[PDB]
């Protein structure tokens, strides 16, 4: 039955685009989300809570 | 035997891909945010009780805004709610009352709702007459309708049982990308956050992140050992964290194209219903089956806080554009703001 | 010349019932207190859950509180053999004790009547078992119980003994007899044959249905609806009885002063029986339901 | 198309009584509270009755306190005043105004086109428009003022003040519904702007369809007041 | 009272919304809910028709009672995904055709359609959802049984049966055999009718046993159980 | 019901006042109506409430 070689095929390209992808290492992709926590982290309310004045849900 | 063939072939794509994946993790997670300052104990409290739903509730959408919401609940009602007042804007009637999913448009004028019909409704809010209209109704998915996400006005992001995505032109009402490649139903979506991404999670225990424009899968993401039922990106769009079956937490980094994080305890042996991150994307909160949400240190993977209160399972999450309020949703029937 | 007709003084008796009437009354308050507050901690809880049963069984708490709080006046009365306390107070306590009393009652028949359109009338019983029907029927009720309090609060004061006060309805003379039959035949045809007639209609339906393709979980039902009536049979047709005999003790007796003390110390005793009731009433229509006793679980663990 | 018809005025008696009715088409009247306000000869805009979506809450102003009733039938889609004991003061032209409230609404967005009553024969807040009139050349940005008595900007943030235009021969259309918030169909060119009891209503790029009276209205409180009408000209 | 004059018409609307969600709320706890479920095509479909592409909802009205049936038919995604909305419903109606124990799947050769429909009444059954639901079985096709049975032997499906080939026994062993797999007997009953394309009792027999329901859950709520 | 003190039996004539100090009106608990009284000597004494002379002199006793 040619329908299971035409999925066949279409699994072997999609694994062949996804097999050409320029990666990062691990190392460098965690320190941009821990610069990222870091630069932000005054901007958030659930993490330092902000006065009573200041909560519009108080 | 060219079927053979084929399958070698995948096989020996696989194992490539897998060593590249394996080259490229020279250090994790845990090394790195080793000296980070622990968040320490976070303390939210229950600010809002939003009371009028009679029944389950499913799925809820803060506003751009962040004073409006939208819920739904298997009463066949779609609720818009002041959160400032706990006013109820608006109480919209829905032709089929088993609502799977709801979503609020950026804009505010629209309101998106959808489940075991196969149909997603646009609801326009903003009439001359004055009441709630359907402004469309689009038809074409033949599973379920699990998720459903707004991209302008004019287009919006579902997700089915059909194993299938689909992206829609409301104004004629016709299916214009639709993304194929999951094997099992595709549970949960979330929009990058400049709407040119997406990340599905399925029931075939992966994720995969999509191409608007070009209708085709960027990457696929393994790891978990049963069904995702939850997905978000992170707020910078370079990671995304899903949630599952086997009561597991997993951060997974779009250009590293590989898992970073386990977010797990021994205690936990539920599944997740539901994730979200913070503004600043350091605090994941996930609701459980447990009744109730935990919020864990993204950068070191330990709990740092609870969020008790509701008398059945935790079913929906969301945290404002702005971050100052949390609000969860159960079959309990209740919602929850919480500081 | 006044050396022909004495008095005899019933010192005896009442040193007698001072010391066995309060060692009991104090185990009933105890218990009665404890049981219905936390029927009223339950069921004020479930909003949502509320129903036309929670109103009724939520009252009967209310009546058998209002009544046990009578108890310890009287108990104090037993034990100093003087009232301590003023006219206002004997008016107040004899109207709060019959109200409990005939609230009590009205709210038995209420909760019967409630099982028996549940049970033998389904399907017209989603039209009619709503939480505004309950809360009328309960003013009704209150109001009635109320009205037939007012004899006690109208008649009864406190009077002087000799060191010691008491307080008594003292009916007006000459006419002691009617007025006694009047309100001993309201307490009967109220207390006993009302609801016993209730119940015994009621019940025939609710095990007529049940005993049809039976099951063990209908079977110990039956058996049940059976402990429920024996137990108001038993507890409340003595006190019944002793009453309606001390009305008309004159005649009866072919002696007086050395039995119509005996029937004094009866009358006391059925007291005590027809006083446990209230405390008998959480555990039979309460504590015994599934539901009932998974949401005080869920009340501990909260 | 959202509709408001009027009927039921004409000459009347000094000391006779007579009912208008306003029937609604093309909306949901039962979702809208519902104003009556008349303007004089003298062009004044003013304030009268008010009854709620479900009518719950009616309110009236002082002067016709005790004589007007304000009734509403929601399936025939009909609102109705009663007047009784008339006097010559109460000889106006009748509008019926549609008003919403909720959260983000705008109400005062639609009024009806009138009728003619003619009659044979301390703590209210003030809002003072101080120029009454204002020759004008199209192309030329103008700015109308309203002062107020008291500051209407209230504890939640809101600054209750509304700006209507009056074309000659037609019934008022709202322009700004909260201070800085443009209504519906209003070109970008009207603009609001101000601060505590001082207001400003901009107009840039100026056009001929623009003349006429432009008032300015409180919502802070009941009764509610409106300005006594600025003019353009030429 | 610190509010505008619009803050309170707000909370006037948003008191009105309240009690137009009571109301609602009130009728919809009046009527009986009913899950249609069946393997493959059974009778369901003339089920339906005697009784008057996602969830297909019905309504009719029976002696006073309102009844709405959902048929889960055409949705062929991962049941155990959207099941749980329907823990609340008032009875499962389970279709089984009772003509079709000698026929195959037609998908799968091995296994006989009768196999997999008690595969899905078992699945159903003891599902954690319905653990105090009570199932209405209808076995359909009897007459198209009676033609079959004294040809075809019942032991081409059931090899251990014993008995002799007449409808009787054989109708009896089919119920014996789907009744035997409710593991929760203590909790939920399973009522038995055997109906055929021309039949009219089919409402009245629903209609008693879910006054058999209703009854048992007034005995719940009265404390009576 | 605290069995109050009542009289099983009344005097046959009009019971002399003056040889008084106190009186009570018998509880409503006995069968029949009755006046108690308080004799100089101490030992009680009653008669019918309606009785030739107690309704006489009752009020002429006073709790002072
Ligand atoms: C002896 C006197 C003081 C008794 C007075 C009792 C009256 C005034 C009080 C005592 C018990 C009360 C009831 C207790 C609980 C309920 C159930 C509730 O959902 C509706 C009101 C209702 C019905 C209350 C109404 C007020 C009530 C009837």
């Amino acid at each position: 039955n040619t329908a299971s070689i035409a999925q066949a095929r279409k699994l072997v390209e999609q694994l062949k685009m996804e097999a050409n992808i320029d990666r990062i290492k691990v190392s460098k992709a965690a320190a941009d989300l821990m610069a990222y926590c870091e630069a932000h982290a005054k901007e958030d309310p659930l993490l330092t809570p902000v006065p009573a004045s200041e909560n519009p849900f108080r | 035997s060219e079927l053979d063939q084929l399958r070698q072939e995948a096989e020996q794509l696989k194992n490539q891909i897998r060593d590249a994946r394996k080259a490229c993790a020279d250090a994790t997670l845990s090394q790195i945010t080793n000296n980070i300052d622990p968040v320490g104990r976070i303390q939210m409290r229950t600010r809002r009780t939003l009371r009028g739903h009679l029944a389950k509730i499913y799925a809820m959408h803060w506003g751009t805004d962040s004073r409006l919401l939208v819920s739904a609940s298997q009463d066949g009602k779609l609720i818009i709610w002041d959160s400032y007042t706990t006013n109820k804007v608006h109480a919209i009637p829905l032709r089929s009352s088993w609502v799977m999913t709801c979503a609020y448009a950026p804009s505010g004028n629209y309101v998106a709702c959808g489940g075991l019909d196969n149909i997603c409704s646009i609801y326009n809010l903003k009439t001359r007459e004055g009441n709630v209209r359907v402004s469309r109704e689009l038809a074409g998915h033949t599973g379920y309708l699990s998720c459903c996400r707004f991209l302008d006005d004019n287009q919006i992001v579902t997700s089915s049982g059909d194993t299938t995505c689909a992206l829609w032109d409301i104004e004629t009402g016709q299916q214009t990308t639709t993304f194929t490649g999951h094997t099992g139903d595709v549970m949960s979506l979330s929009l990058a956050p400049d709407t040119r991404l997406f990340v599905s999670g399925a029931c075939d225990a992966s994720a995969k992140l999509w191409d608007v424009r070009e209708g085709m899968c960027r990457q696929t993401f393994t790891g978990h050992e049963s069904d995702i039922n939850a997905i978000c990106f992170f707020p910078n769009g370079n990671a995304f964290a899903t949630g599952s079956d086997d009561a597991t937490c997993r951060l997974f980094d779009l250009r590293a194209d590989q898992e970073l994080m386990t977010y797990s305890h021994d205690n936990i042996i539920c599944g997740i219903t539901s994730v979200s991150f913070s503004k600043s994307g350091r605090l994941l909160l996930a609701g459980y089956d447990d009744f109730n949400c935990n919020v864990w240190d993204a950068l070191k993977a330990d709990r740092a806080g609870v969020l008790a209160g509701h008398d059945n399972r935790v079913s929906c999450l969301g945290v404002t554009d702005d971050g100052m309020a949390v609000a969860t949703g159960s079959w309990d029937s209740f919602l929850k703001i919480w500081n | 010349d006044y050396g022909d007709a004495t008095p005899c003084q019933k010192v005896n008796e009442r040193a007698f019932g001072a010391q066995l009437l309060p060692p009991l009354y104090s185990l009933v308050f105890v218990i009665g207190l404890v049981g219905n507050i936390l029927v009223v901690l339950v069921l004020v809880q479930y909003k949502r859950l509320k129903n036309m049963t929670s109103i009724y069984l939520l009252n009967l708490a209310i009546s058998d509180l209002l009544f046990l709080f009578t108890l310890p006046f009287w108990i104090d009365y037993k034990l100093k053999d003087d009232w301590v306390f003023g006219d206002a107070m004997c008016k107040i306590l004899s109207g709060f004790y019959y109200t409990g009393l005939y609230s009590e009652i009205f709210f038995i028949i209420l909760l019967t009547i409630d099982r028996y359109l549940a049970i033998v009338h389904a399907v017209f019983a989603l039209r009619a078992r709503t939480v505004t029907f309950g809360v009328i029927t309960s003013i009704i009720i209150w109001a009635l119980a109320i009205l037939a309090s007012m004899p006690g609060l109208y008649f009864s004061k406190t009077q002087w003994e000799f060191t010691h006060h008491t307080c008594s309805l003292h009916f007006p003379h000459e006419s002691l007899r009617e007025w006694k039959l009047f309100q001993a035949l309201k307490l009967n045809l109220f207390g006993l044959v009302l609801p016993l007639l209730v119940m015994i209609i009621c019940y025939t339906g609710i095990i007529k249905i049940l005993l049809r393709r039976p099951n063990e979980k209908k079977s110990k039902a039956v058996r049940l609806i059976f402990v429920i009536m024996i137990i108001f049979f038993l507890f409340w047709t003595p006190y019944n009885l002793t009453i309606l005999i001390s009305v008309f003790q004159d005649f009866l007796f072919t002696h007086e002063c050395e039995q119509s003390r005996h029937l004094d110390l009866a009358v006391q005793v059925t007291e005590v029986i027809a006083y446990t009731h209230c405390c008998v009433n959480p555990v039979i229509y309460a504590f015994v339901g599934e539901r009932f006793r998974k949401y005080l679980r869920q009340l501990f663990h909260r | 198309d959202v509709q408001l018809v009027e009927s039921g005025g004409g000459l009347v008696q000094p000391g006779g009584s007579r009912k208008l009715s306003c029937s609604a088409s093309g909306f949901a009247f039962s979702s809208f509270g519902m104003h009556w306000v008349r303007q004089a000869p003298e062009k004044g805009l003013e304030w009268v009755a008010y009854i709620s979506s479900g009518s719950g809450t009616i309110y009236y102003a002082d002067t016709v306190k005790g004589r007007f009733t304000i009734s509403r039938d929601d399936p025939k889609n009909t609102l109705f005043l009663q007047m009784t004991s008339l006097r010559s003061e109460d000889t106006a032209m009748y509008y019926c105004v549609r008003s919403i409230y909720y959260y983000g609404s705008s109400p005062f967005d639609f009024w009806g086109q009138g009728t003619t009553l003619t009659v044979s024969s301390g703590s209210d807040i003030v809002m003072t428009q101080a120029t009454s009139s204002v020759p004008v050349t199209p192309g030329e940005s103008v700015s109308i003022s309203c002062r107020s008595s008291k500051s209407l900007l209230h504890s939640n943030g809101n600054t209750y003040l509304y700006w209507f235009l009056q074309r000659p021969g037609q019934s008022p259309q709202l322009l700004i519904y909260r201070m800085s918030n443009l209504a519906s169909g209003v070109p970008d060119r009207f603009s609001g702007s101000g601060s505590g009891t001082a207001f400003t209503l901009t107009i840039s790029r100026l056009e001929a369809e623009d003349v006429g009276v432009y008032y300015c209205m409180q919502h802070l409180e009941y009764p509610l007041t409106f300005g006594a009408g600025t003019k353009l000209e030429l | 009272c610190t509010l505008s004059a619009e803050d309170k018409a707000a909370v006037e609307r948003s008191k009105m919304i309240d009690r137009n969600l009571r109301e609602d709320g009130e009728k919809a706890a009046r009527e009986v809910k009913l899950l249609l479920l069946g393997a493959g095509e059974s009778g369901k479909n003339t089920i339906v028709k005697q009784m008057k592409t996602g969830i297909v909802e019905t309504h009719f009205t029976f002696k006073d009672l309102h009844f709405k049936m959902f048929d889960v038919g055409a949705q062929r995604s991962e049941r155990k995904k959207w099941i749980h909305c329907f823990e609340g419903v008032t009875a499962i109606i389970f279709c089984v055709a009772l003509s079709d124990y000698d026929l195959v799947l037609a998908e799968d050769e091995e296994m006989n359609r009768m196999h997999a429909s008690m595969k899905l009444f078992d699945s159903i059954c003891n599902n954690k959802w319905f653990t105090d639901t009570s199932i209405i079985l209808f076995l359909n096709k009897k007459d198209l049984f009676e033609e079959k049975i004294k040809k075809s032997p019942l032991t081409i499906c059931y090899p251990e049966y014993a008995g002799s080939n007449t409808y009787e026994e054989a109708a009896a062993y089919i119920q014996c055999q789907f009744e035997d797999l409710n593991k929760r007997k203590d909790t939920k009953e399973i009522y038995t009718h055997f109906t055929c394309s021309t039949d009219t009792k089919n409402v009245q027999f629903v209609f008693d046993a879910v006054t058999d329901v209703i009854i048992k859950n007034n005995l719940k709520d009265c404390g009576l159980f | 019901h605290f069995a109050a003190d009542c009289c099983t039996s009344y005097i046959s004539q009009s019971i002399p006042c003056s040889l008084m100090k106190s009186y009570f009106e018998t509880s409503s608990e006995c069968s029949k109506p009755g006046v108690i009284f308080l004799t100089k000597k101490g030992r009680q004494v009653c008669a019918k409430p309606s009785g030739p002379g107690v309704q006489d002199c009752m009020k002429k006793l006073k709790p002072y």
